[PDB]
């Protein structure tokens, strides 16, 4: 049946605005209450507001009244969510969702209930930082690794913006034992993470280990050979 | 906007409680039963009541997907809306609009289409609206069929009503009971948001019923079906939305070709008709006659007797 | 606004065991029509939220029978009769009675297992990074359970505070363990001034804390 497909990721400066779309595909949702829900990195889910497209009746949570407007096509139910005067705290994934039953029938409470069709989400990053590819430094394995059967090595992927970054090892051939940690936002406004892998100690002198970092937002691919 | 009623003869109009034409006018005493139909309920200014909706082809029809009850020829229909949207039980109505409003065994045909190839199928089916399995307000209706195998799951299934049946081994005409409302929630709780019961509250007056004969499919069923308003009157009042200048509209049944008035009646604002008569009587009328709104009258208007 | 309160916020579950999640509202969610306007949602890792229960106790289409919702008024419960691995994620309750719709904090369901000690590794800053004028020291805690771990940095036996950031992976699907990085950030000058860089790890799977260290150079 119908699917909700949202627009791609966004990176905005504070004080700017963003308009995220939620296209109805394989059907129409115009007679349903369509809610917009967001998830900040540290928080859970928060209902921002909604629209019933065929009525053009909106409802907005107090937190967002005056800075969010939701519009929608009367026939398809495709909707837009525009959030203005953006701040750092608006950095979040934004979802559109449809109630399970429509809000119109032929013949203090808004819409219905049971949001059962959800968009895939839209990441909105709000920051004063500028785009920057990461610097990739080696996390060299201990020279003392042979006394152990297992050695750990990795790569420090430092000072990039925005998310996300992709890290593979040996061009994707090495997947077992790889841990690519969630990035941490530094005080500088840039992201940083480490990617590590555990390998047999006896493979250090024989096998080559290269971390492949792809930062698609900046069109930056950088490799780093990790040497003992 | 002046109030009016359609210029349509009885035979040109449709019963509002079953998808069949009107046949005749009947009056009789209604003190021995509760007169509370939910279909064919509409105020003279166009407010639909009970389970009343606008088209008569939707009365007593069901839509949804069916689940076989294993070890039987019975299926549970998980109701969809008329739109094939999911069912919503939170609407301020007694049941989906057009749900049957009498207890009886309604026989019809269950049809189904397989979405992927367009293959179709149809089987005789009966719904027993007096059973606890009849819970359309909760979104489920049970059908007894001729098959235990042919209906597929998760495919659009529709019930088309045809008529009513009766177990001929019991007292003939003991069912259906047109004045016994179903339990829309399968006997779990009270019916809700009902159109009120109606009763003549003027001495010597009785309800005037717009009567049809339901098709009988088996046995010896009571096939009389009385509605309080023709469906065309419901459709007309909804479209016109003419304000009621009093509680009581005075109607005259008129032969348009001789101008002769055969009787007068009261069309009550809440949507039912009374006549001055005592006893059961099939009205003998010229088939070309129609109802004509003449004036708004007060509560103490005495009707000319209906001979 | 109606305040929705979930309990517990963290729920490690054993596959095969039942699980129960509580949700309380600041006022009654029972409508005059007899329905409780309470939904349950599940957000599996890396996915959009999905509907589990609507109107208090109605299972959504396709939801397996092991999920059930009950309760009334201000007290509600989501029950999983038998937890399966695919049930991990964050569960949310949500009232739909009044606008704005409000969620509970969320209950994060993860897999319970016996304690597994972290294997600790320490990495000095690379020579490449040192040229750019900053130094990051990386301590790795690999494949441990439970998630709770205490990581203290010592530099020449002086306990560090406020100059390190932690990051932890999501639970591994095969061994149900976590991994954790603790990164000590120093100026190149502060780094070269000192000699002993130590990472002390305290964890319930360790009989005694584990320290990994290196001497600069």
């Amino acid at each position: 049946q119908v699917q909700l497909v949202q627009s791609g990721p966004e990176v905005k400066k504070p004080g700017s605005s963003v308009k995220v779309s939620c296209k109805a595909s394989g059907g129409t949702v115009s007679s349903y209450a369509i809610s917009w829900v967001r998830q900040a990195p540290g928080q859970g889910l928060e209902w921002m507001g909604g629209i019933i497209p065929i009525f053009d009746t909106t409802n907005y949570a107090q937190k967002f009244q005056g800075r969010v407007t939701i519009t929608a096509d009367e026939s398809t139910g495709t909707s837009d969510m525009e959030l203005s005067s953006l701040r750092s705290e608006d950095t979040a994934v934004y979802y559109c969702a449809r109630d399970r039953v429509p809000s119109y029938s032929p013949s203090a409470m808004w819409g219905k209930y049971g949001m059962d069709v959800w968009g895939q989400g839209t990441l909105v990053t709000v920051s004063s930082a500028s785009f920057k590819g990461p610097s990739v430094f080696p996390l060299a394995p201990s020279s003392k690794s042979t006394s152990g059967g297992t050695a750990a090595l990795g790569c420090l992927v430092k000072d990039y913006f925005p998310e996300p970054v992709t890290v593979s090892w040996n061009s994707g051939a090495l997947t077992s034992g790889v841990h690519t940690f969630p990035a941490v936002l530094q005080s500088s406004g840039l992201y940083s993470l480490s990617s590590v892998v555990t390998v047999p100690s006896s493979s250090l002198g024989t096998q080559t280990y290269i971390c492949n970092v792809n930062h698609k937002p900046s069109n930056t691919k950088v490799d780093k050979k990790v040497e003992p | 906007k002046p109030f009016s009623v359609p210029v349509l003869t009885v035979e040109e109009m449709t019963n509002s409680r079953f998808p069949i034409p009107l046949e005749k006018l009947f009056t009789g005493p209604s003190s021995a039963f509760v007169v509370q139909p939910q279909n064919g309920r509409c105020t003279t200014d166009g407010v639909l009541l009970g389970t009343t909706q606008l088209s008569p082809v939707n009365i007593c029809t069901f839509r949804g997907d069916v689940t076989h009850i294993t070890g039987s020829r019975n299926y549970t229909m998980n109701l969809a809306s008329q739109n094939w949207n999911d069912y919503d039980p939170t609407e301020e109505i007694p049941a989906p609009l057009g749900t049957p409003d009498f207890v009886g065994k309604i026989q019809g045909v269950l049809t189904q289409t397989t979405r992927t190839d367009g293959s179709t199928r149809g089987h005789k089916a009966t719904v027993y609206t007096g059973s606890a399995d009849f819970a359309p307000k909760l979104g489920r209706v049970q059908f007894e069929t001729d098959t235990d195998r042919d209906f597929e799951a998760n495919q659009n299934t529709k019930f088309t009503p045809v008529g009513v049946i009766q177990d001929g081994g019991t007292t003939h005409r003991n069912e259906p009971q047109q004045w016994v409302l179903p339990s829309y929630s399968g006997r779990n709780t009270h019916n809700v948001h009902l159109a009120p019961a109606v009763a003549p509250t003027f001495p010597g007056e009785q309800l005037l019923f717009f009567r049809s004969t339901m098709p009988g499919c088996s046995g010896y069923p009571n096939m009389d079906l009385d509605c309080l308003l023709p469906q065309e009157w419901v459709q007309y009042f909804y479209q016109e939305a003419a304000p009621a200048q009093s509680d009581v509209a005075l109607l005259r049944f008129v032969n348009p070709d001789t101008g002769r008035v055969l009787f007068e009646c009261k069309l009550h604002k809440s949507g039912y008709v009374t006549v001055a008569h005592t006893g059961q009587h099939d009205l003998v009328i010229p088939p070309n006659g129609y109802f004509r709104f003449d004036s708004w009258v007060n509560q103490f208007y005495t009707l000319a007797p209906m001979g | 606004d109606i305040v929705m309160t979930q309990s517990p916020l963290s729920l490690p579950v054993t596959p095969g065991e039942p699980a129960s999640i509580s949700c309380r509202s600041s006022q009654s969610l029972l409508h005059s029509n007899g329905y409780n306007y309470l939904d349950w949602y599940l957000q599996k890792p890396g996915q959009s939220p999905q509907l589990l229960i609507y109107l208090g106790s109605n299972r959504a289409s396709g939801v397996p029978d092991r999920f059930s919702g009950s309760g009334s008024g201000t007290d509600f419960t989501l029950k999983i009769s038998k937890v399966e691995a695919e049930d991990v994620g964050v569960y949310y309750c949500m009232q739909a009675l009044q606008t704005p719709r409000t969620f509970g904090q969320g209950t994060k369901v993860e897999i319970k297992r016996t304690a597994a000690a972290p294997s600790v590794f320490i990495f000095p800053p690379s020579d490449e990074q040192l040229k750019s004028g900053t130094a990051s020291v990386v301590c790795l805690l690999n494949n441990f359970y439970p998630r709770e771990a205490k990581v203290q940095w010592k530099v020449d036996n002086a306990l560090q505070s406020g100059n390190s950031q932690e990051s932890v992976t999501e639970q591994d699907s095969k061994d149900s363990t976590y991994s954790l990085s603790s990164t000590l950030t120093l100026s190149k000058a502060d780094y070269e001034k000192h000699k002993v860089y130590a990472c002390e790890v305290t964890h319930e799977g360790l009989s005694s804390p584990v320290t990994k260290s290196f001497n600069r150079g």
